[PDB]
């Protein structure tokens, strides 16, 4: 558990990508999660409604993924700014700042 | 032809532990080195399964409620258990399913049968006695297949009625334990899906007599009931289920 | 790039403008072997057909039915469907088929129809008003007819009440034409209901015997065992094709697989529940499904004030699948690779940068 | 690849453009973060071939010539201990160049003190 | 667009309908705007001997486009055997009259 | 407590798991923040009487 | 009816969780600042102005 901080970032990114993949298997109230099955089983007036339900569900999933990615990007940017500060003040010089 | 068996000895049914048996493949999908969580009709781990004997004078052939599915475990030697009786009223009023394994092949029939009160087969020491039905009026489905079959053989079966599909899962296991179910893991492969489309609420095992009155060969079988629950199945590199976790057994497995 | 940025001037940099797609070239549909055919040879072309008061009912179930051979046969003089289409019989699926076979007169062929009133319709064979299926009829003068007269084919002439749909009546009760009591004794106004036809080779068109087979479809909650034939095409590997394997459809490159399936398993899934392995139904072999090489099309340019030269980066795309250079970022077209190292001007990725001096990478 | 789905998706406007632009901003932000952290020197310093530092040993942190990746033993251990429209863009700086930057920083702080961070 | 149809076919003059005159006689688009007007004309468009002047396309190879008119009096091939412009077995005229 | 509502909610996938995971992360983050701010010494020093 | 209620309540809950994540990030930044002040002002004497 020495390198848990990097492993947490890798696991969070991989888990978010896996969740975004797994959101495709949900029908979001439609008859099926497959667009091909809806387009082959129904006429376009009702297939339009079912595809619209799938579109809004997948769009909501993608917006959720992008929002949490932006929040994690802000956290990683703060950590990287801290790392750059430690690089400048601890490696390139001697720091009087305690701890 | 029907014969009442009046030489039985009265005894209460037994009960035993299921351990980690009754697991089957939920689908026809290969999975490699992955853990899959699935919600299906599964047999609970360490559950109370009903134990029936055939020993001499015990001859356990009752009719039991099917519920949502049936797990059939068989500690079998010399092939006493030959088939099953599936239906709702078990008479000519409704339509019933017959599974039989005689000396040559397995026959699966969905017809309007008149079942006997005590149905059995018989081996003379040569099989020359069939007394399981008296009539067959309206058949809708017939299917003849290859034969599925100290206690030496362990036969696991799972019977399910989902969307008019009858799933039969089975597994053959070589054991050498004398009395009870062995403790271990064995995932049941899907054997045959039947397009029956009929209501089934009751079942009955079919045994075979030994003639030399009658004698019951040494056999023992177990009935477990399938409940809707979640399993976490482990798939190895070769794609077989080697271990499972029951999500509703204890908080650790949860 | 000007279209994407909504501006007529483009600043120096790299701009993701489009999305390269490997377009599917062929469609590969693989379906398993068309075996266990329905026994239509023993119903349409049997040795002896039945009479119309005792029409033979054959149950077609648990098999695949080839209606194209039946429809393309020119021997049939009448092929009329009342609930389905003849060209869609090979596409639809039904639970079971009832085949009603009988022989009638040539003038009574029209009487096997919904809403039609006739002697055969009322007393011999009745169809419902919401009938589904097809009625097929053909002439059989060369086989059934005899020079001495074929009297084997009987038909019911009298009954008190009309038939219900799909009802048989093989009873031989003596009809009462009048109101006189008849106890089974024939009289002036009491006749036998079943009369024989007058099939002779000297008769013209209309009195010749016609063999009629009526197919009725059932669409109950039972599974649809009766389906149309499946036309499996040839299998093409190593190309981005649209695959349809046993109802599982998608787009991918189908290559040989080293994954050894167990005999009950058909498809293969990864951690993310995507089908990456599959079994061909015709030949039991395992195929890997690699996704087609989708990528991002990025345009690397200097300022339009400086030059109009551009380079195209296809991200994660090999250069053989699209001044062509292969990078770990993707394929770069339009930039001359040099061995010198400079400062990064336009970032490409994986340590590759582009600059203008022509465009070099 | 469903064209009807894309035709229905066009009714919602430029949501896809916003998602792509946000992800592009995150992707360039990661490269900017790496640039700010590791590229703090514009001179690539090297240690002398003779490692005479008055008894101080830096073999565990200096790059190993025997390894093809030119990493330190500590860096090699660190790299060993870390294990549908989706694309992964490669980072602008490879691991070899980040290792080269750390090697330059180590050589500067060993041979020159804090003087290289403030000037020559 | 003026025409004469049956009493049960007035439901098929609508967007998104599956039907016979919808596919082979008169098709409305899914995004159709306007009004459909229907009224009984038994007093005018009927004769005691049979008014056969109104015809519909019983047979066609494919469904029409919206606002597409087909007046081509070509024979239809309903079977595998070509018809060569001549009626016969599985060769029917596409236009049949209402009785 | 509506089982029909939960059955309809399962059609939407793992949104609820995502929200619970985010709230759990915030909840452990608050304890981590307090641990980082106040627990900077491992010795409990005491003033003289 | 439950589909309409579910989508409305899910949108409300997602909005709440997003606001909580942003506020948690702000509080985490404030706590990191507070830990820095605890290290540099209490556990030592700081030359940093203000
Ligand atoms: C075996 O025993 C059963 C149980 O009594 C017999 O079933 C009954 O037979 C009588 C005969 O008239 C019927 O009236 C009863 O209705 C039956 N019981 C049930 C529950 O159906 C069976 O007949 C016996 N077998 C033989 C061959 O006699
Ligand atoms: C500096 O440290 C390294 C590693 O701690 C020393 O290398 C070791 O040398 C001894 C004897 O020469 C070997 O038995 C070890 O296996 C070496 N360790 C490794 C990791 O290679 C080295 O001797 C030290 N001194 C100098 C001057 O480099
Ligand atoms: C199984 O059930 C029987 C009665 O139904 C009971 O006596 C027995 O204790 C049960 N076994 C276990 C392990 O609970
Ligand atoms: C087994 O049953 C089948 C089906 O009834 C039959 O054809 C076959 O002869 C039977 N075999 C024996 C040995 O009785
Ligand atoms: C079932 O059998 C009885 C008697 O054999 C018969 O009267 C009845 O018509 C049959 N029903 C069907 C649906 O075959
Ligand atoms: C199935 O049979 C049981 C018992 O006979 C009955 O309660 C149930 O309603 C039946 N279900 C159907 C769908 O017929
Ligand atoms: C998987 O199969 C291989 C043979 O190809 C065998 O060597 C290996 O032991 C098997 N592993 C497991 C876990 O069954
Ligand atoms: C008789 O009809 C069957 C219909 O299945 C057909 O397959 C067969 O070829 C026919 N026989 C001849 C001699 O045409
Ligand atoms: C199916 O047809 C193919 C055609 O080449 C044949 O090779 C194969 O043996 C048949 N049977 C099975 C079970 O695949």
């Amino acid at each position: 558990s020495a390198l848990g901080k990097l492993q947490d970032v890798v696991n969070q990114n991989a888990q978010a990508l896996n969740t975004l993949v797994k959101q495709l298997s949900s029908n979001f109230g439609a008859i099926s999660s497959v667009l091909n099955d809806i387009l082959s089983r129904l006429d376009p007036p009702e297939a339009e409604v079912q595809i619209d339900r799938l579109i809004t569900g997948r769009l909501q999933s993608l917006q959720t993924y992008v929002t949490q990615q932006l929040i994690r990007a802000a956290e990683i940017r703060a950590s990287a700014n801290l790392a750059a500060t430690k690089m400048s003040e601890c490696v390139l010089g001697q720091s009087k700042r305690v701890d | 032809q029907c014969v009442n068996l009046t030489t039985r000895t009265q005894l209460p049914p037994a009960y035993t532990n299921s351990f980690t048996r009754g697991v089957y493949y939920p689908d026809k999908v290969f999975r490699s080195s992955v853990l899959h969580s699935t919600q299906d009709l599964f047999l609970p781990f360490f559950s109370n399964v009903t134990w029936f004997h055939a020993i001499h004078k015990r001859f356990d052939n009752p009719v039991l409620p099917f519920n949502d599915g049936v797990y059939f475990a068989s500690t079998e030697k010399s092939n006493i258990i030959r088939g099953w009786i599936f239906g709702t009223t078990l008479d000519s009023k409704t339509q019933s399913l017959l599974i039989v394994n005689n000396a040559t092949n397995v026959v699966i029939k969905v017809c309007e049968f008149q079942f006997c009160n005590d149905p059995f087969l018989g081996v003379y020491y040569m099989e020359s006695e069939f007394r399981v039905y008296s009539s067959a009026n309206n058949c809708t489905f017939e299917y003849v297949s290859q034969p599925f079959l100290n206690f030496k053989n362990l036969r696991e079966f799972v019977f399910k009625n989902i969307d008019g599909y009858f799933k039969i899962y089975s597994k053959h296991t070589p054991i050498n334990l004398v009395r009870d179910l062995p403790q271990g893991f064995s995932a049941l492969e899907p054997l045959v899906d039947l397009p029956i489309g009929i209501n089934i609420t009751r079942f009955q095992t079919l045994l075979a007599l030994h003639r030399s009155g009658w004698t019951a060969g040494a056999a023992a079988y177990y009935v477990g009931y399938l409940q809707p629950r979640t399993f976490l199945l482990k798939y190895n590199e070769n794609g077989t289920i080697t271990d499972a976790v029951d999500c509703a057994l204890d908080p650790l497995s949860e | 790039t000007k279209c994407t940025l909504k501006s007529f001037t483009v600043e120096k940099g790299i701009y993701q403008t489009s999305n390269f797609r490997v377009q599917p070239t062929e469609s590969i549909v693989r379906f398993p072997n068309i075996t266990n055919l329905c026994p239509f040879g023993e119903v349409f072309n049997a040795t002896r057909f039945a009479s119309v008061y005792a029409w033979n009912r054959k149950r077609i179930s648990n098999c695949v039915a080839d209606y194209s051979v039946l429809y393309n046969s020119a021997s049939f003089s009448t092929f009329k469907c009342y609930g389905v289409s003849p060209t869609k019989l090979n596409d639809l699926c039904f639970t079971n088929v009832y085949a009603d076979s009988f022989v009638i007169r040539g003038d009574e062929v029209r009487q096997i129809a919904p809403g039609q009133t006739g002697k055969i319709a009322d007393y011999n064979y009745k169809l419902p008003d919401d009938f589904t299926g097809c009625v097929i009829a053909w002439n059989s003068n060369n086989l059934d007819s005899k020079v001495g007269g074929n009297y084997n084919y009987l038909y019911r002439l009298f009954r008190k009440s009309n038939l219900k749909p799909f009802e048989r009546d093989i009873s031989t009760e003596i009809y009462q034409a009048g109101s006189t009591p008849c106890n089974g004794v024939e009289g002036f106004n009491c006749y036998f209901p079943l009369q024989s036809y007058g099939f002779q080779p000297t008769n013209g068109v209309g009195y010749q015997p016609y063999r009629v087979v009526v197919l009725s479809f059932e669409l109950l909650h039972a599974p649809a065992t009766v389906c149309g034939p499946k036309k499996s095409t040839n299998l093409v590997k190593n190309k981005c094709v649209n695959f349809n394997f046993n109802g599982l459809t998608g787009t991918g490159v189908l290559t040989e697989s080293n994954k050894k399936f167990l005999p009950f398993q058909q498809f293969g899934r990864d951690i993310a529940d995507t089908t990456d392995a599959v079994r061909d139904p015709q030949t039991l072999e395992i195929l890997d499904i690699t996704p087609c090489s989708f990528g991002g099309v990025s345009v690397i340019t200097p300022g339009t004030n400086t030059s109009n030269q551009v380079a195209v980066l296809y991200q994660g795309v090999n250069c053989t699948e699209v001044n062509v250079f292969q990078t770990r970022a993707g394929c770069l077209i339009g930039a001359e690779h040099v061995n010198n190292s400079y400062e990064c001007d336009i970032p490409i990725g994986a340590g590759i940068c582009a600059s203008y001096q022509s465009i070099i990478a | 690849d469903s064209t009807e789905c894309s035709n229905l998706l066009l009714q919602y406007g430029s949501f896809c453009t916003q998602l792509n632009r946000a992800l592009t901003g995150i992707a360039v932000e990661q490269d900017k973060n790496t640039q700010e952290v590791f590229a703090q020197v514009k001179q690539i310093y090297k240690t002398p071939p003779i490692k005479d530092f008055g008894g101080f040993n830096f073999s565990q942190i200096l790059p190993d010539p025997s390894k093809p990746s030119k990493r330190s033993p500590i860096e090699d251990l660190l790299f060993n201990k870390v294990t549908n429209g989706l694309t992964v863009l490669p980072p602008l700086l490879t691991d070899e160049m980040i290792a080269q930057y750390t090697s330059a920083l180590l050589a500067g702080t060993i041979t020159s003190g804090w003087t290289f961070g403030a000037g020559p």
